[PDB]
């Protein structure tokens, strides 16, 4: 499962909300975001809109250059319409492929934004590790009933293992298939700054085998890819969901579709994408454009503007996104570094802002492993100002490249 | 076996009739509508045509620039056709889809122009329902998850349709199908168009369009609003002219008491202003924006810092074009 | 010094820089802009913040200097396009901030505007 | 199942690796590379990076005028990578085939660049795959099957399960990538996102060029949501010694003996027109040279040849001053 | 004359100038 393609998200990992106040203002910097302040409270204005279902078949278009935060905004917005609501990036020019039709690629892209949080009543292994011996593997399971000394598979173990499991910790396993999951710790082993309810769960009530509603998300795609293991497998899920639903063990959540470049999708496309939107359920549609009048591609001679079909653009309320100022390009770079793992000087900090103030903030975003790895050949560990010209020197960003090859 | 049974973003909800009456008179309040007083008296007229039956071979066009509520009108005379006349207002580009060719698309929406009427002895109760959606009751992700209505089922329910009509229980009532953007059909399409109005039972058709002379799609010839002759002459054309500051306060207001928000009156005038040099739906966009911001701030009312705010947050479409057009130039 | 050469770095300096609501920086920085280009510049980015921020910008630190420029640019600024948009989003207690910036105009004609102009001017800018 | 073009015509089998070393530092002579110091240790970052494991998802991008050495710096990472990876060298016009739609061609390609190592020989899966699919000139006689490739996949997968097989990811190189249409670069897209994905390199002589299949321009003739995520390396033009001892190490690659005058005016004619065509003119001097029974070829052998074939320069402009009339 | 200078002409005669200075 859990096809959640981490190279489109993985750049944007310190995004964790949008960083509202309870008047609706923008802090400056909270929760990762630490710029673009009415587009941040645009964004809680369209939360706050989505949550009340005033989103009457109404979309999005973020129009900014690039470097600015469209994605991130996107990302800051999912989070910030649930826990776990599920955020499927996509660029218009990929909608078009030969081995499969651009009707599949727009229906892969939709059931990977509506997910479902499904809520199985199972007994489980939640409980706490009092001891553990292999000899295998025998586990003794602490919770109301008494201590419990349970069978583990190899393969459990090796789970346990690399969950970080110790004695003393409530941790939940599987006992239907076996998958160990870290959870917290045991109330009797509880410190001030441990309380129950939290982190730290008290004696689990019941037994070890608490059958209880365990809460677990999915996506549409995930179970398509999860039951080729056509549309009657298309039919089959709408009829698993349908079941689901009918018992009331499950509930569907619409999700965000971010389309980046919208100007590269065909008014051919725009329909399907207009008609998709129109529906009870159906996510959030987020366009991303950095262009201005441009033709409407499919039709050759229209030009409009972002090149939206004005049948679809009149639905579409529009947020402007700008340029970063070098404070905030610098607290952007400080987040990334320190989220990656990456020590570094502050004049490091300011050269990597005067570049991407030169030409974008993602390519100074992404001279930061190239430098690490510079400078740990080195033989250092933080990395200085003469890595960053150095690795700035040696790699190129398409503009100036594209400069120095007119050049000659 | 056979059984049976535009408003959902109510954009129109306020409109109930045209409002001229008084023997094709328009009246400047009237009943929803306001303004435009020649092309509520030209759809008046036309509205004459059809219940007498002086429309056939012949269809409408309204052409003026967007922001006129040309679909207003379209939807008026809709109704004052009657309170169960039914009314199609597709796109032209909404005819280009993946799952539907051109034929199937201009079929459904012919077919989803024309209603029935059901009465059902109990008390005859009278329901009124298009052909579209008896169509596809013979066939809650299914909207995701083809659409192609098959032949043998058109041909089954046309001959139902006629038996029901012969043994005189049904009843077939006309409806409007309206064509936003008409410009932007291609030649293969205007053609199954003027074929298709050539029927007895046949709605009439009813075109918008807000652009010039303009090359016909699928052609290399210029022709004006971008229509081929063999249609434009049987074409009835009304123009609408754009709103006036009084006009656009009025239809402020009957939009915001539609939509329960209780606007200051100064805040109008700004709204207006708004509608007045950028675009009417935008200001009406902007209203929602307004009512929600003003419940942030725990507020009955929406002032006009409110307005300002909102202004701000949301984009009308000719700022966010050229923002980006001239960084495109600076690029 | 940042020197504006297109609308859109001048609109990203002056809107940034709005949400500072500082005042010398636009003091400084309008000063070496051309007055006649103000409104190819300007374009339709005006917003209420931004707008108010020019106007108690010009108000403070310009009026130091010949007032000249400031008039050059009070006047190219009519040709905005979004500008009887703009003249009733401020709010009324904050026109008489308009008109003390304006008072700094009419009541000393000290060496190059006229009164005829001003008064042409002010009916233009509906107060 | 059964089991067991660059090396095939050479002109890259002098280059064993990149020959930097000393800690990612430029070596002025190397492992056969000459010059090209920045390019060189820009590609030992890479290889660093691809070694790390900080690769995936990116893809490394090539410019320059032509005739600088783009294959000879992926050839250089691919035998830096290791002893026997992989290494495809495509060009980006030979996508467009009569008989493999591109879908099939860049699968091909793909699948040419993840080699597997059987205890030890070394053999592309995609050599895998044509050994497993049924007359001396069978190269005239593609579309090697759908489920074949399937079945071979999952018997990789389970040779790499009880421990027969060994995964490597190789190189793939496409030149003058700016061939390439909207279609394929969305391919290229998709493809990189998978476990067993080789190292991307492109290869590109053209500034801002009108992206193949669109109306829009673009760097490189590439989509910018694959333009976001290149590592873009810069080759300088090389300088008279730089070609001189590139002739040199040439010449002693392919059993030629020639003296200093030729030496000097074969690199001066290398430096006006291009390397390929003064390394084309070496074969056909130290031929020349044979049938006059000498066994040092001299300078007249130069002129001889110079003035038998010509260069791509004075045959366009000859013509193109030709239409005149 | 444009660019046809080789070995042989030039002779005779005696943007290719300063490489045919090297035959
Ligand atoms: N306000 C912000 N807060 C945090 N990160 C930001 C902000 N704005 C931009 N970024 C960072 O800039 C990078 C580029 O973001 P993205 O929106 O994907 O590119 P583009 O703006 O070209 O679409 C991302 O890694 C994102 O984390
Ligand atoms: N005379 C009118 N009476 C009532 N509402 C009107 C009138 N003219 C325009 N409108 C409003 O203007 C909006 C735009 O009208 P419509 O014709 O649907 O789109 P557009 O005019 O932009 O093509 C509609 O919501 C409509 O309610
Ligand atoms: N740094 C170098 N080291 C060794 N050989 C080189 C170098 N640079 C260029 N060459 C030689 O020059 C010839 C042509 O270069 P090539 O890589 O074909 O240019 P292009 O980048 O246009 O493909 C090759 O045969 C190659 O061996």
């Amino acid at each position: 499962k859990s096809t959640t393609k981490t190279q489109r998200i993985a750049s944007h990992s310190h995004v964790k909300g949008l960083g509202l106040d309870e008047s609706g203002l923008a802090k400056q910097a909270a929760s990762g975001l630490v710029g673009q302040e009415n587009a941040r409270e645009a964004c809680g204005v369209i939360v706050e809109l989505i949550k009340s279902k005033k989103m009457a078949g109404r979309a999005v278009l973020l129009a900014g250059p690039p470097g600015t935060g469209k994605t991130a905004l996107a990302l800051a917005i999912a989070q910030e319409l649930g826990s776990k609501v599920p955020f499927c990036p996509m660029v218009g020019s990929e909608v078009y492929s030969t081995e499969i039709k651009k009707t599949e690629v727009l229906m892969e892209n939709f059931r990977r934004a509506i997910g479902l949080r499904i809520k199985e009543t199972k007994e489980v292994y939640e409980g706490e590790v009092t001891e553990l011996t292999p000899c295998h593997v025998i586990i003794g399971l602490k919770t109301a009933k008494g201590t419990k000394q349970l069978k583990l598979d190899p393969s459990i173990f090796e789970s346990l293992q690399k969950e970080r499991v110790e004695a003393g910790d409530v941790i939940y396993i599987e006992a239907n298939s076996g998958a160990v999951k870290r959870q917290g710790r045991c109330d009797t082993y509880a410190t001030e700054f441990d309380l129950e309810a939290e982190e730290y769960v008290p004696l689990p009530k019941g037994d070890v085998h608490k059958k209880k509603e365990i809460i677990q998300d999915v996506t549409l795609h995930d179970l398509d890819v999860a039951n080729a293991r056509t549309d009657k497998l298309r039919g089959e899920i709408n009829k698993v969901v349908n079941k689901y639903i009918d018992q009331g063990i499950a509930e569907l959540v619409p999700g965000v579709l971010f389309v980046d470049e919208v100007h590269m999708l065909d008014i051919e496309c725009f329909t399907y994408l207009h008609r998709a939107l129109e529906s009870s359920i159906a996510p959030i549609v987020i366009f991303a454009s950095n262009r201005g009048n441009c033709v409407i591609r499919g039709t050759e001679d229209i030009t409009s503007p972002h090149g939206i079909p004005l049948d679809l653009l009149d639905r579409v309320m529009i947020i402007r996104t700008m340029l970063y100022t070098p404070q905030e390009m610098k607290q952007i770079i400080k987040i990334r570094a320190q989220t990656e793992g990456i020590n570094i000087s502050e004049e490091a900090l300011n050269h990597l802002g005067e570049i991407g103030t030169k030409t974008t903030l993602r390519y100074s975003v992404q001279l930061l492993t190239p430098a690490n790895l510079l400078a740990k050949i080195n033989g250092k560990d933080s990395i200085e100002k003469e890595h960053v010209e150095e690795i700035s020197e040696l790699f190129y960003d398409a503009k100036s490249s594209a400069k120095i090859l007119a050049d000659q | 076996k056979v059984p049976e049974i535009i408003e959902r973003i109510g954009a129109h909800s306020h409109i109930r009739g045209l409002g001229l009456d008084d023997a094709l008179e328009p009246r400047q309040a009237s009943q929803g509508m306001v303004g435009q007083l020649a092309a509520r008296r030209a759809a008046g007229v036309v509205l004459e045509m059809i219940r007498e039956g002086k429309i056939a071979g012949r269809a409408v066009l309204i052409a003026g620039q967007p922001g006129t509520g040309k679909t207003a009108i379209a939807m008026g005379m809709a109704q004052a056709l009657g309170p169960d006349t039914p009314f199609t207002a597709i796109a032209g580009s909404e005819i280009f889809s993946l799952e539907m060719s051109k034929t199937e698309a201009l079929t459904q929406a012919f077919r989803r122009s024309i209603g029935v009427r059901i009465k059902e002895e109990t008390k005859e109760v009278v329901h009124t329902v298009s052909l579209h959606e008896i169509d596809v009751i013979n066939s809650f992700l299914a909207l995701f998850s083809t659409g192609e209505i098959k032949s043998e089922v058109r041909e089954q329910i046309n001959a139902k349709v006629a038996e029901w009509r012969e043994e005189g229980k049904a009843e077939i009532i006309p409806g409007v199908l309206f064509i936003d953007e008409v410009h932007m059909l291609d030649i293969e399409s205007f053609s199954f168009l003027n074929r298709a109005l050539e029927s007895d039972m046949a709605p009439v058709l009813i075109m918008a369009t807000n652009r010039g002379i303009t090359r016909i799609r699928g052609t290399s010839y210029q022709s004006p609003h971008g229509i081929p002759i063999d249609l434009l002459d049987r074409l009835l054309i009304v123009s609408t002219t754009p709103y006036s500051e009084k006009d656009t306060k009025q239809i402020l207001r009957i939009r915001c008491e539609e939509e329960d928000v209780e606007m200051s009156e100064d805040a109008y005038t700004v709204l207006t202003r708004i509608g007045l040099e950028t675009s009417l739906r935008y200001a009406i966009q902007l209203i929602t924006a307004a009512s929600l911001v003003c419940r942030k701030r725990k507020g009955t009312e929406v002032q006009v810092d409110d307005i300002k705010r909102v202004y701000s947050l949301f984009l009308d479409e000719s700022r966010s074009t050229q923002y980006m057009k001239e960084y495109q130039d600076a690029f | 010094i940042a020197k504006p050469n297109n609308a859109y770095e001048f609109g990203q300096i002056i809107n940034a820089l709005s949400t500072r609501k500082d005042k010398e920086a636009c003091a400084h920085l309008l000063a070496i802009t051309a007055p006649k280009d103000l409104p190819m510049f300007l374009s339709n980015k005006l917003e209420g913040d931004t707008f108010l921020l020019l106007i108690q910008s010009l108000k403070n630190n310009l009026i130091e200097k010949d007032p000249s420029l400031v008039y050059q640019h009070l006047l190219y600024l009519s040709k905005a396009e979004r500008f009887k948009m703009m003249l009733t989003l401020i709010s009324k207690g904050q026109k008489e901030l308009i008109e003390q910036l304006f008072e700094d105009l009419s009541d000393t004609p000290n060496n190059h505007f006229t009164l005829e102009d001003i008064q042409a001017l002010k009916r233009q800018y509906e107060l």
